[PDB]
């Protein structure tokens, strides 16, 4: 009759080590690669 | 903790944390005394 929408970890180890530049660090690695050279 | 986004402040952190400082910034022309090389490289 009606639909509402309402608002309602070890996996981090599998990705904080395999790496895919997933954090704020990137915002900085990019800036350094853009400026420091 | 993060190093500053601004490169110069990041260098100031490099000094303060002693991760890199000017005393490590040395090369052969400054080390084996090749004082002549100043006259060759840039011309």
């Amino acid at each position: 009759l009606v639909t509402f929408i309402y608002e309602k970890v070890e996996q981090v180890l599998e990705v904080r080590s395999i790496d895919s530049i997933s954090l704020n660090l990137e915002k900085r690695i990019k800036g350094w690669n853009r400026c420091i050279t | 903790d993060w190093f500053p986004e601004e490169p110069f402040e990041a260098f100031k952190e490099m000094r303060e944390r002693k991760v890199f400082d000017v005393s490590d910034m040395y090369t052969i022309a400054d080390v084996w005394g090749w004082t002549w090389e100043k006259d060759f490289k840039n011309k």
